């Protein structure tokens, strides 16, 4: 279960 | 003397107290409703740590004063009297009495000095839109709000004016939703991150039949964020205190394929498919291509599922893929679901790139509602 | 072989589902047994103490049975959208429920690990009207004990007296008693239905499609068993224990009458009732000739009057026949359970002093008896 | 609260 491409968190 | 004596319609008086309990709820019989009579309104005051609610309801103003009682047992008396009018007449040792033709109920009554006032706002940005473009905005955008509480700057909607743009954004690692709207004049950027209960409360006020088809003025400050809802209701919020992600940057940039789907359709089959899973896989998987779509799903110790959806120029049984290519590809079907009920729509547009690349949703009649859902590996 | 195979109306389907999974509450490791027989779906639910069976007509393409999940099967066939449903026990990959457009698998568990109905020596049986034991059941179901402590005051003593077929209940602080006349003279037998039983049985027999039509109850020593409409039996324990004589129950004489409206009383008392609190649930009825004043008080809450005038006019009508005045108090619970029983213009109700229960009568309804003790006020 | 007069429990 893949993150959207927050950073930091995923 | 100056003690509360006031008669207000039934009806309008209960819509108040719905909307005064509901605001102060927090994970009831603690909270009290400061009634204030003056100049031909009550003014209905509720408040805890967060927002502070004040609804104002034209009465026949008998006496100038004011009083609190227990929000959740006057809420509980009224909702029960028939009358199309009633009596409220603050009686001091007696009480607050709440007066119907035949019937009456004394209530137990607090200093009013101890209620708090409302604070005021220094606003950076102020506006005025419908309320139907409001609720639209709010409904888009309050499921994909996170509810995991370590993550404090996503437990709300991040309101904000981007050059002459009122948007809502929300995100909870999982799915973003954008909703915005254009307004009329110039004026400054700014962002805010209303929590998830303002935002659920507003919502409910802007949709009630005396304010949906009315405006709502905005006013947005680092500190607080203040909503007067059709001149007579006025919400103040405290914020989140944290910064909202650069969330432009989850939205893809090109896309390799794109389906069309009527909405009702793919819903209505992904939400049947999805019956067969279980908690610890709650996915469904599409497998595209341009003649036909197979929605399938697996449950472990349950079955297994999948509908066939044809490609079809009507309208009714919309499917079109414009890819040469096969593509499976899996999604959470709740996440999916929420998209798609949160806009009445014909068709809607699905564009892809990796199996592992987030999807992005658009309906072609409503281009200011943006979604973007992650994959799940299927 | 024989491995079952039918198409089925789905709407029919859907409606003998929502029976089947009512029956199992206590449901992920429920399961549905399905027989293909003889022109007919049989579905079969049971639990520790209920056994459901439904028949409903379908094109039996070829005979035989399986279990799967009831939750899982009643779930997916909610959401087709298809006026008929095929149904195929394929074996090894499932029962297959197929639409115009969707195939589901369901795992199946062998029908060897499912059991089938008792089977029963009926002492006695007897057939009424699903409208008569609806009432009867209506009338008595709210004054079960939920005591558990108290086993046998947990479900309705269904009986015999003479020619009359009578449901009563108590719990000590209420008592409901229905009743209807049977057509055959019957032996005297008296059993304890559980609550759930009750409650399901209830449910069967206002469906629509049985509402207008019969049900025969048949009686055994441990064992109870309900036919609604030829097509639906229901086959149910009894309750272990004795139900009191609840003969003394029923006040013999009463010092005064009072005559009054149903809905006015009923919404007056609700209405009054709001202001109490958990730990004294109390309206006071102070009755006069002239009016009623129903009085509460709720602590750290409040207080609260309500007062009905006397009146001959239907809408509002009150009327108390006497010169003394009467002061006493109800749980108005018990009151609003008695009151929303029966669908009646007016309601009477017989006292005598204020530690006396009151015996309630709906004036069209003569086959329906409650005693409300009161509560000190 | 008095009860009927189950025998026993009142």
């Amino acid at each position: 279960v893949p993150t959207l491409p927050l950073v930091p968190x995923g | 003397h100056h003690m509360l004596k006031l008669i207000v319609e039934t009806k309008t008086l209960v819509q108040s107290l719905g909307f005064a309990s509901s605001v102060v709820e927090k994970r009831p019989e603690y909270a009290n409703i400061k009634l204030s009579a003056k100049d031909g309104n009550l003014e209905l005051s509720s408040t805890n740590m967060d927002l502070y609610l004040s609804q104002k309801i034209a009465v026949q103003v008998v006496s100038e004063g004011e009083c609190t009682v227990s929000t959740k047992t006057l809420n509980d008396i009224v909702r029960k009297l028939p009358d199309s009018e009633l009596t409220l007449t603050d009686l001091g040792t007696t009480g607050l009495e709440i007066k119907g033709k035949n019937c009456k109920f004394n209530l137990f009554t607090l200093p009013v000095s101890s209620f708090p006032a409302m604070d005021s706002i220094n606003p950076e940005a102020s506006f005025k839109i419908s309320c139907t473009d409001f609720a639209k905005i709010i409904e888009s955008t309050k499921f994909s709000i996170s509810l995991d509480e370590t993550r404090y700057n996503l437990n709300g909607v991040y309101l904000h004016i981007k050059d002459k743009e009122f948007c809502s954004a929300s995100t909870d690692g999982h799915r973003l939703s954008i909703s915005w709207v254009t307004l009329e004049k110039q004026i400054k950027n700014f962002g805010v991150i209303l929590p998830q209960k303002s935002a659920e409360e507003i919502l409910k006020i802007v949709k009630d039949p005396k304010n949906i088809n009315e405006d709502i003025e905005i006013l947005l400050s680092s500190n607080k964020i203040k909503f007067i809802c059709n001149e007579n209701t006025s919400m103040l919020s405290k914020l989140i205190d944290g910064t909202f992600p650069d969330y432009s940057t989850f939205i893809p940039e090109s896309s390799s394929s794109k389906l069309v789907i009527n909405r009702k359709m793919f819903a209505d089959s992904i939400e049947r498919i999805a019956i067969i899973t279980v908690e610890k896989f709650r996915a469904v998987k599409l497998s595209l291509s341009r003649e036909t779509l197979e929605i399938s799903a697996v449950g472990e110790a349950r079955g297994n599922a999948k509908e066939v959806i044809n490609s079809s120029q009507d309208k009714e049984s919309f499917y079109e893929y414009n890819s040469d290519e096969s593509l499976a590809i899996g999604f959470n079907p709740q996440y999916l679901e929420d998209v798609l009920k949160a806009v009445k729509s014909d068709v809607v547009e699905l564009y892809f790139s990796d199996v592992s690349a987030p999807v992005l949703i658009k309906f072609p009649e409503n281009p200011k509602d943006i979604f973007v859902v992650m994959p799940v590996k299927v």
